[PDB]
RNA sequence: GCGCAAGACGGACCAGAGCGAAAGCAUUUGCCAAGAAUGUUUUCAUUAAUCAAGAACGAAAGUCGGAGGUUCGAAGACGAUCAGAUACCGUCGUAGUUCCGACCAUAAACGAUGCCGACCGGCGAUGCGGCGGCGUUAUUCCCAUGACCCGCCGGGCAGCUUCCGGGAAACCAAAGUCUUUGGGUUCCGGGGGGAGUAUGGUUGCAAAGCUGAAACUUAAAGGAAUUGACGGAAGGGCACCACC
């Protein structure tokens, strides 16, 4: 070390850091685009979310509430936004 | 040892306390 | 670190650096005001909102999105409470913590937290009457508190 | 219970490990986890059973120690005392 | 002046520890102050194992084992010769003496 | 001691060398991950390499206690 | 040996492990309220740090009334040892040790080290939460879920190492960033005794707690480390002026 460019680290140097500690703050989460097995319609979710989600009327549950990001059911699928 | 003279101490208090009142 | 105790944790929300709501969000600042209004009505705090909508609608912020904040739109439309919501809910703590009080006299505990909490309570009191948010005359009764929850 | 003409007759009244066995199975860096239930046979005989078990370790653990958590310790606790029931 | 870094203990984040009787005094010692050993000896010594499977009737029997766990306080273990004193550096090394060779 | 003639005859031992040395192997064996630095070192085109399975099992450290 | 009862106590698992503001906390199950850490693109928007007065809790012992009294056991009565023993050892044994309700506010209550904040070297582990990744196992499968394995992040109890720097040194990654002397704030010390004593005030049923001098006396008391001498401290070696 004693030489450490503070300027301009790695990528992969500044994703192994804490959010927070990082040399611009950013989120460790995203919205993710899930699909019903059963129903058409296409939902927005958090990557986080605290709230079982289920659809409007369709009356199914996309994902259950854990410790961090939120667990989706069986045969549901997602894909990150932009 | 301290702890001793602590305790003499206070018995010769605890004494000074009968032989001498408001009374006296 | 916290104010009662000795913890020192550093979790917390990281906002990003971009401010500008996604092009995937569709939702224009007079419907996202809609939902507002709408769970408004079912009794649900902001911060309730703000989670829901973020949960549901892809509404990472509204602050974002219609450039006013939940409480301020709430009051706008004449639908903010008669206490804050974080002196709602230090209010009901200190009920709940004095009810379990009197069929417990020996839990030694559960009194010492009680005093905890109505000093974080007479704090956001001051606070607030500084603030000209409670009337002057406001004061936390230890035994009228139930009516105020 | 009975003499029958110099030949006394029993019954079960028991049981128990030995205290070799016992002591040989309490060893120090994993978890003992211990249950009893009372439970009456169809036949009128009320019966308190123990149960015993230990924490294994794995073949390629690394680590020296093997405990459990509490709420994984109340479910084997549970699931002791449900088996000890359904089989007496 | 101190000794000893961990104050002769195992206490570290903890107020109070619950005490236990010396085996040899039954005096009252911190459990992790006390010097605790875990013996496992034969019932019959190597003096008595070949009058006592000549009378076995069982062949092949292997005779049980004696489990005690022994808590001295720290003078009994210095009188007993169960621990040593030793110089200032070796005081540092807590690596159990090599006994399993 | 020491005498030379000694060192004559120990210097006679050490100018040993086979007629094949130890280093020209006709392949050489070599690991996955080595494969790829060699790459980085435009040396992708070295035809004595044989890239061998590594090891599947991640256990490579002493049980503790 | 088979039963019955009484009170106390939760062994082994139990660790330089965990929780709590500190005293302190260990059998199962259920109820009640509480809490840290982690997760968060939720909410309020300076709401904060330390604190005279004033308050809550505070080991053990001790004091008042009720209940109960297994064990242990100040006092006391004995038996030994001893020159003497009012002790150490042994036999009993009162108060107490236990519970309920009020007092008491003291400990080598110690990390002998106030709290909040920033910066300054490495390495391996461990407890909790989260994130990622070959492969084993819950028997042969669907995914999650558990038990291992390899890492990363945050907050904790610690450990090893270092010419970071400090210190009288012992030693301390804090006890560092101090004559190159200023981040914020509370308490407290000024050679050794007299003496935490007298006196006044105050609290308490009491025992006592808190506050707290002076006259006089004295040239040192004290802290770290170093060579010896000695030890009714531990290990080795030698000698027919030692033994066998
Ligand atoms: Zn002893």
């Amino acid at each position: 070390p004693l030489a450490k460019d503070l300027l301009h680290p790695s990528p992969e140097e500044e994703k192994r850091k804490h959010k927070k500690k990082r040399l611009v703050q950013s989120p460790n989460s995203y919205f993710m685009d899930v699909k019903c097995p059963g129903c058409y319609k296409i939902t927005t979710v958090f990557s986080h979310a605290q709230t079982v989600v289920l659809c409007v009327g369709c009356s199914t549950v996309l994902c259950q509430p854990t410790g961090g990001k939120a667990r989706l059911t069986e045969g549901c699928s997602f894909r990150r936004k932009q | 040892r301290a702890k001793w003279r602590k305790k003499r101490m206070r018995r010769l208090k605890r004494k000074r306390r009968k032989m001498r009142q408001r009374s006296k | 670190g916290r104010m009662h105790a000795p913890g020192k944790g550093l979790s917390q929300s990281a906002l990003p650096y971009r401010r500008s709501v996604p092009t995937w969000l569709k939702l224009t600042s007079d419907d996202v005001k809609e939902q507002i209004y709408k769970l408004a009505k079912k009794g649900l705090t902001p911060s309730q909102i703000g989670v829901i909508l973020r949960d549901s609608h892809g509404v990472a912020q509204v602050r974002f999105v219609t450039g006013n904040k939940i409480l301020r739109i709430l009051k706008s439309k004449g639908l903010a409470p008669d206490l804050p919501e974080d002196l709602y809910h230090l209010i009901k703590k200190a009920v709940a913590v004095r009810k379990h009080l009197e069929r417990n006299r020996k839990d030694k505990d559960a009194k010492f937290r009680l005093i905890l909490i109505e000093s974080r309570i007479h704090r956001l009191a001051r606070y607030y009457k500084t603030k000209r948010v409670l009337p002057p005359n406001w004061k936390y009764e230890s035994s009228t508190a139930s009516a105020l929850v | 219970e009975d003499v029958q003409g110099k030949n006394c007759l029993t019954n079960f009244h028991g049981m128990d490990l030995t205290r070799d066995k016992m002591c040989s199975m309490v060893k120090k860096w994993q978890t003992m986890i211990e249950a009893h239930v009372d439970v009456k046979t169809t036949d009128g005989y009320l019966l308190r059973l123990f149960c015993v078990g230990f924490t294994k370790k794995r073949n390629n653990q690394i680590r020296k120690t093997s405990y459990a958590q509490h709420q994984q310790v109340r479910q084997i606790r549970k699931k002791m005392m449900e088996i000890m029931t359904r089989e007496v | 002046t101190k000794k000893r870094r961990n104050n002769g203990r195992a206490k570290k984040g903890r107020g109070h520890v619950q005490p236990i009787r010396c085996t040899n005094c039954a005096r009252c010692v911190p459990k992790d102050k006390a010097i605790k050993k875990f013996v496992i000896r034969n019932i019959v010594e190597a003096a008595a194992v070949r009058d006592i499977s000549e009378a076995s009737v069982f062949d092949a029997y292997v005779l049980p084992k004696l489990y005690v766990k022994l808590h001295y306080c720290v003078s009994c273990a210095i009188h007993s010769k169960v621990v040593r004193n030793r110089s200032r550096e070796a005081r540092k090394d807590r690596t159990p003496p090599p006994r399993f060779r | 001691i020491s005498i030379k003639l000694q060192e004559e005859e120990r210097e006679r031992r050490d100018n040993y060398v086979p007629e094949v040395s130890a280093l020209d192997q006709e392949i050489i064996e070599v690991d996955p991950d080595t494969k790829e630095m060699l790459k980085l070192l435009d040396f992708g085109s070295l035809s004595n390499l044989q890239v061998t399975q590594p090891t599947v099992g991640m256990n490579f450290k002493t049980p503790r206690g």
